[PDB]
């Protein structure tokens, strides 16, 4: 109701306490331990424990220990059992689920504000106290092709996990999914291994949505040892560039051609996010032409048969992906990607003018204030941003930084898409597809 | 209606055979005659197992 | 095995007419060969199973 | 210092205000920086004859592709541009056209919800064109086997009634449609008393109201004799549907019986019922530890792909029951512990399992308003079933009032001894005779 | 649900099947005294005495 | 501290009792180990499933060989016998967890 | 600004306890669907999406 | 194109309240019950003589 | 396909060829993953109808006359091969394949372009073969001349 | 044609009970009296029946 946006709100006639607004709490431990309490005097509670345990941070060797570890969840811990998890949530309707991307590993629980305490016990418990009895992970390890066959079931979840994979030979380009061979290879003594090295108080982060400073104080630090020396990750990563294209026979082809962007916090990545929509990146208008997206503008003459395209950004901590992704008949795969590239090379010579940098900074500052809107999506903000970063930034000190954006770092933003190094990934019938070389 | 039905290894399975069976649609009433050939079977016995009392 | 000598004892005693020495015996085999089952067995479990530490 | 009871309290109350010719303006104070606008109106496939069926889906195809004020894609150009996002959707009682922006957006936002609702243009080129876009998902929703079961269970619950169309209409009929249906359709169930102007964000009531009033004002009521049409009855029948085709992998079955409607009181007792049987899907990390028995079971031993129960309302029926998503050789072996859950709580149900069902009913209700654009759902939706809308703390009162006495008595109502309705679809050999399904609403055989 | 007690639910389940099983044992006797009309069972209904 | 509820059994002492009765039960004669001839329930089937393959196929043989035993009604030699003091529970800590899970499980069903 | 989700770039899987598993942020697709030709594949192996607990 | 689907006319065999598609089948449902489950338990009393 | 993936060595050879050619010469020597069966007859009649048509055969024989070779192969046809998405003319482009499967060993296969046969250039790289060594000649040796 | 595979859609599955059907091999001697249980049944009901002829 009030902290849904802002973590500053606007003063609304303090009487009775909870109608009443109040600022946030943002505090470090003094072992590294990030705190964000929140009150926003909501019904629900939200608790959220941000790891930099993403799926980048698995070695060569223990491939997939990640996705096993998102799994990994509702087990056998020291202090509460399986059942006990699982019956304890869902008596008080709770929910528990878990968010992992390619470098973070978000823990969140969700319930009423009046068992708000009950979540704390078995949130701490799996997320730093797990027995990993063999039998109950050897249980779960079926699971992981249940898991990867339905998220792999849209298309286009399958060019990005090999999208990351051409363009890097590191920690980045890791998939967030088991491989097809590591499904019944994982072990134990791994999970001990991930958990002992990548749970830590320094890249760890606490978030809560409803609940007093005090009480997270008082959860947070406790047994957090060692950073994430294991292998890869913890020691940098590098941008490779290069090209995967596998063909199955579908009738739709995606194609995703990228190049080198700047990391997150850079004024760099902010040039690429405005210019992601400069070239539009998603439709506003339910069934819409997109007159104001250049990409697909552009590819609609001369395409006259069903197709998509859009910006794609992917920024990092340490790096980055920005380009184009399409979805093309495999008879004029070549023309709609050659059509869009060819776009955002006018772009690169400076064709661009102020209103449409206007009208991408103003699509920039809503879309990124709606995806706060939500609760759960403002968790994941801040929590991120107490992980990427050491402190929360307003939502107007964002909209400053966007709009301190000059016109000239969009144009570089395009040279350097246009001038770097390309990743091309692909799927479906790759007939007509064009490789890297011929652009 | 009520569980899992759990079990199994039991004589009711015998049973589905009375129960769950399929069967066409469209048998006419002159098969009637076959479980009333059944019926007839534990007739004769039941009336035959009295009359031996007396015989 | 002592409740089969038992079901023997019944047994010997079922075919002899009642009289002073069957009815002693009689009664004695008669409330063994409940006891045994009912409390001695389950009693001879009960210790054995304390005795292998389960 | 802020329990569960006092948070809901503190939730802004929603204010509504009626215009001079019945429109319904009404709002929810927050503090975002963004919101979200959108018009609610009474129309749908149970106000459409056979003649017109599938109208709605044709007239909001054509809502965004141009206006008398703005032809073409002005209209787009202007939301793209402004940064707004632009949605609708329509079903068979309600359609809805909601435009999320930033707060200080409003007064623009209202101004094109106006132009959108009473002046569409609907140019001869646009009814072509727009003819053979909706003849295509056509043929793509015919891949969807939950919505085509859906359409099968309401095409044969709701036999021979309104309630029984589909949105979208048939292929025949989108063809056959012609601009004269269109307008007079608009001309006929888009009247500002049939209509609910709501929103919620950093939006104040009074900028809501007097910008309804400057734009809103030019709609009109009672046309004529017809001036707001009513309803009539449609009546639920027991049946069964069985799409038996062998070439795709799963079998959806959906079974559902009457429902109250949207103004019973009963609803609260029934979403309480729902929650205790639960759902699952193949990916729950709880498996045979999952508090719903027939979940538990149906992980245990791999039963279903998925399944859930489903309470859909509507002004004097509704479709109460589950629909599940198993193997070819799993139809019988969950339908049968599917409607044993049922008879368990219209008979024996214990205190324990609906307050586990009364909490998940209540994270429900407080976690389904994650923003201005459910909110503003929620309040127009209710503005045209409920009335008032109700609050949240309301809803807590009646939660509070149900416990297994009145689960036992509201299931064994709508649940027990009942004529259900059937749909079937995929490889449903094994899916039950109708009797065997008919005989298993009821225990003891005798 | 409270901090698992010993035998709460069971007794309501008991009790939700206490009216019928009232019922059942009905069946059970006046099933049984029907079948051998009991002298002292058929003299209190009016119409069978 | 063994044998009896008395501070001393009928045949002198406490310890030696239970060291007798191993003797007397003669499982030790065939090969096994006090818990490889304990009955085999829903309980015990379920924490036999957790056992490691290098103490489950263990008890596999001693079970086999003990048949084979059985079968040609024989014994072990005595050098060949399970020592009293040598046997060691290699279930009793699995057992002990199913019996603490199916505690919690039957006691949350009761609430 | 520094998420996953506010760039609409990378992938951001999720599994649950009393939710379904949901994976994907935003890339195009939608626009694909209104000329529709993105058929829905059959939920050969699939659980239900858009979850169910609102 | 399966909305192109329509449940068939069911009137010839339809019980003459259900026949109205206005009217709600709740109404009667009851009785439609009541005086199938009258003929069941008729023939049971006739078999139990 | 499945037996002859067993030796990882086939899986290598199929893969250099993927990542080296664009064209013809890329096409695995087995029907891919996702063919199995959707292949149709239709497509095998195109295929013989094209290919196996004379002047892309050759009749060879041991032990058998001339005159009951030369007898037996005039009834043969009169066409030529058809066109190709992926296979028809080939050409090089070069680029690189990594599987990991998390195998004991190792697989690893670096090639350049070499030269076609008949030319005189394909001899220059076949006696280099041999130069750096393409197969042991001394059961279990260890290779001095290699 | 698979010898294994005989003829199976017959009574003889139901009597792969007393061919093919697993059991212990340390059986002692007094798990015997089952099948003289079985001989006990059938001997009795033969000389029955031929006492019964005259009785
Ligand atoms: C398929 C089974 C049977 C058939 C077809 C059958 C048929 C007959 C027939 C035709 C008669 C001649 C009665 C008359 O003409 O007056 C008869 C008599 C008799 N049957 Fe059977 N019978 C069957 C089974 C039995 C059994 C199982 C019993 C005894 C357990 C039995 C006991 C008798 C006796 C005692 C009589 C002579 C008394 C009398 O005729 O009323 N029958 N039976
Ligand atoms: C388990 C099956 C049976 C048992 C245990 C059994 C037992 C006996 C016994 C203990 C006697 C007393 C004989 C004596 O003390 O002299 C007897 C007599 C007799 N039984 Fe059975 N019987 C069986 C089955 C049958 C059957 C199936 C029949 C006819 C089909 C039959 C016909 C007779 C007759 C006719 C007698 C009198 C003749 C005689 O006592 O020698 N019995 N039976």
């Amino acid at each position: 109701s009030l902290k849904v946006a802002p973590k500053v709100k606007a003063t609304e006639a303090p009487a009775g306490v909870p109608p009443h607004p109040q600022d946030l709490e943002f505090t470090r431990l003094p072992n590294g331990l990030v705190i964000a309490s929140l009150e926003n005097y909501a019904p629900a509670s939200r608790i959220g424990l941000f790891i930099k345990a993403g799926s980048r941070y698995e070695n060569s060797n223990n491939l997939g220990t990640s996705h096993l570890l998102r799994l990994a969840s509702s087990l056998t811990t020291k202090g509460a059992s399986s059942f006990k998890i699982t019956r304890g949530i869902e008596a008080v309707g709770g929910k528990l689920s878990v968010t992992s991307t390619r470098e973070n590993m978000a823990y969140t629980v969700e319930c009423l504000r009046d068992d708000v305490d009950i979540l704390m016990e078995f949130l701490l418990n799996v997320t730093t106290a797990p027995e990993f009895r063999r039998w109950e992970v050897a249980a779960l390890q079926p699971q992981l092709r249940i898991d990867k066959a339905v998220a792999l079931q849209n298309p286009q979840a399958h060019v990005i996990e090999n999208l990351h994979a051409a363009a890097y030979r590191n920690a980045l380009a890791n998939s967030l999914y088991c491989p097809d061979y590591r499904i019944g290879k994982v072990t134990p003594v791994e999970l001990h291994d991930y958990v002992q090295n990548h749970f830590t108080s320094a890249r760890m982060a606490l978030i809560g949505l409803g609940v007093s400073h005090p009480v997270l104080k008082q959860v947070a630090e406790q047994f957090l040892n060692i950073r994430g020396g294991l292998g890869l990750s913890g020691a940098k990563a590098k941008y490779h560039g290069g090209e995967i294209r596998e063909q199955n026979g579908d009738s739709l082809v995606h194609a995703a051609l990228v190049a080198e962007s700047a990391a997150i916090g850079s004024a760099e990545a902010n040039a690429f996010s405005v210019l992601q929509h400069v070239l539009g990146a998603g439709p506003h208008v339910k069934r819409g032409s997109n007159a104001t997206s250049s990409l697909y503008q552009a590819v609609a003459k001369g395409v006259h048969e069903p197709f998509d395209v859009s910006a794609f950004n992917a920024s990092y901590s340490d790096s980055g992906l920005f380009g184009f992704y399409t979805i093309s008949q495999a008879a004029s795969a070549g023309d709609v990607i050659k059509a869009a590239y060819n776009q955002v090379k006018t772009i690169a010579q400076g064709n661009l003018s102020n209103p449409d940098v206007q009208a991408a900074k103003n699509k920039l500052k809503a879309g990124y204030l709606m995806s706060v809107e939500s609760s759960e999506g403002f968790l994941d903000e801040v929590g991120s941003q107490a992980l990427a970063a050491g402190s929360y930034t307003p939502p107007s000190t964002v909209l400053q930084q966007i709009d301190a954006v000059a016109d000239a770092d969009v144009i570089n933003a395009a040279k350097k898409f246009v001038s770097g190094r390309k990743s091309m990934a692909a799927s479906g019938n790759l007939g007509h597809t064009p490789f890297i070389d011929e652009l | 209606m009520t569980n899992i039905r759990k079990s199994h290894p039991l004589m009711k399975i015998v049973n589905n055979a009375f129960i769950d069976l399929p069967a066409p649609s469209n048998i006419s009433s002159w098969w009637n005659f076959g479980s009333l050939l059944g019926i007839c079977l534990i007739l004769q016995i039941l009336t035959g197992l009295f009359l031996a009392m007396h015989y | 095995w002592a409740l089969v000598a038992d079901l023997l004892t019944l047994t010997w005693i079922g075919g002899q007419p009642v009289e002073h020495p069957y009815i002693t015996i009689g009664q004695l085999a008669s409330v063994l060969y409940f006891l045994l089952i009912l409390v001695l067995m389950p009693t001879a479990g009960t210790i054995e199973n304390k005795l292998l530490k389960w | 210092t802020a329990t569960y009871a006092q948070a809901l309290q503190s939730v802004p109350e929603t204010q509504v205000s009626q215009l001079d010719n019945g429109l319904r303006v009404a709002s929810e104070q927050s503090s975002q920086p963004t919101c979200t606008v959108g018009v609610w109106i009474d129309a749908g496939s149970r106000y459409e004859s056979e003649k017109n069926n599938g109208a709605g889906y044709f007239v909001e195809h054509l809502a965004f592709k141009g206006t008398k004020n703005r032809p073409g894609n002005a209209l787009e150009k202007e939301v793209e541009s402004m940064g707004a996002h632009l949605n609708a959707y329509s079903t068979r009682e309600h359609t809805a056209y909601y435009i999320k922006a930033l707060s200080k957006d409003l007064p623009k936002a209202v101004e094109l919800l106006a132009d959108i609702v009473q002046n569409c243009s609907l140019e001869d080129s646009q009814i072509e064109k727009e003819r053979d876009v909706i003849l295509q998902e056509l043929q793509e929703n015919d891949t969807s086997m939950r919505d085509v079961v859906f359409n099968y269970l309401h095409a044969t619950a709701f036999q021979g009634t309104p309630l029984a169309q589909s949105v979208e209409g048939p292929s025949e009929n989108v063809r056959k449609l012609s601009r004269a249906d269109l307008t007079e359709y608009l001309s006929r169930h888009y009247k500002a008393p049939r209509m609910v102007l709501a929103a919620a964000g950093g939006l104040e009531h009074r900028q809501l109201l007097d910008l309804a009033q400057k734009h809103f004002s030019g709609l009109s009521g009672t046309y004529d004799e017809d001036a707001v049409p009513t309803l009539s009855p449609c009546r639920f029948t027991g049946s069964q549907i069985c799409h038996r085709e062998d070439g795709l992998p799963l079998a959806h079955v959906a079974i559902a019986v009457e429902g109250p409607g949207w103004a019973h009181p009963d609803n609260v007792a029934l979403q309480v019922a729902n929650a205790i049987i639960g759902h699952y899907d193949c990916t729950y990390g709880g498996g045979a530890h999952l508090s719903s028995p027939l979940a538990s079971i149906a992980a245990t031993n791999k039963l279903c792909q998925s399944f859930q129960t489903f309470n859909i309302c509507y002004a004097d029926t509704g479709l109460l029951g589950a629909h599940f998503v198993c193997d070819h050789m799993s139809i019988d072996d969950m339908m049968f512990v599917l409607q044993g859950q049922w008879m368990r709580l219209c008979t024996s149900a214990t205190e324990s399992e609906v307050l586990r069902g009364k909490n998940l009913l209540r994270n429900a209700l407080v976690s389904h308003l994650d923003g201005t654009t459910p909110v503003c759902e929620d309040i127009g939706r209710s503005l045209l079933t409920y009335g008032r809308r109700i609050p949240l703390a309301e809803w807590e009162s009646r939660i509070a009032e149900v416990d297994a006495r009145v689960v036992r008595e509201v299931c064994s109502k709508y649940f027990y001894d009942q004529c259900p309705a059937v749909a079937g679809f995929g490889p449903i050999e094994q899916l039950p005779d109708y009797n065997r399904i008919r005989s298993g609403m009821f225990w003891l055989r005798f | 649900m409270l901090t698992r007690f010993l035998g709460p639910r069971y007794r309501q389940l008991a009790r939700n099947w206490v009216p019928t099983a009232s019922l059942w044992g009905a069946v059970g006797a006046v099933g049984l005294v029907w079948a051998t009309d009991w002298r002292l069972i058929l003299d209190w209904v009016p119409y069978i005495n | 501290m063994a044998g009896r509820p008395a501070v001393s059994a009928s045949s002198r002492w406490l310890e030696g009792i239970r060291k007798w009765y191993y003797n007397a039960a003669g499982f030790n004669k065939l090969g096994l180990m006090r818990d490889d001839t304990i009955h085999e329930n829903d309980d015990v089937k379920e924490a036999i499933r957790r056992l490691p393959e290098n103490l489950y196929d263990d008890r596999v043989f001693r079970i086999k060989r003990a048949l084979d035993l059985s079968m040609r009604q024989q014994i072990l030699p005595k050098e060949q016998w399970t020592k009293y003091e040598e046997d060691k529970s290699y279930l009793e800590p699995y057992l002990k967890e199913v019996i603490r899970e199916r505690k919690e499980r039957e006691e949350w069903a009761k609430k | 600004m520094l998420s996953v989700a506010a760039r609409s770039g990378p992938f951001a899987p999720v599994l649950s306890a009393t939710s379904r598993g949901v994976a994907g942020a935003l890339r195009p697709l939608v626009q694909a669907a209104v000329p529709a030709t993105s058929e829905s594949p059959v939920l050969d192996l699939k659980r239900s999406v858009l979850c169910r607990e609102s | 194109s399966h909305t192109d689907i329509k449940v068939p006319d069911f009137s010839d065999y339809r019980r003459p309240e259900v026949l109205d598609s206005t009217k709600s089948s709740k109404e009667s449902s009851e009785a439609r019950k009541g005086f199938s489950y009258l003929v069941t338990a008729t023939t049971t009393v006739g078999v139990a003589y």
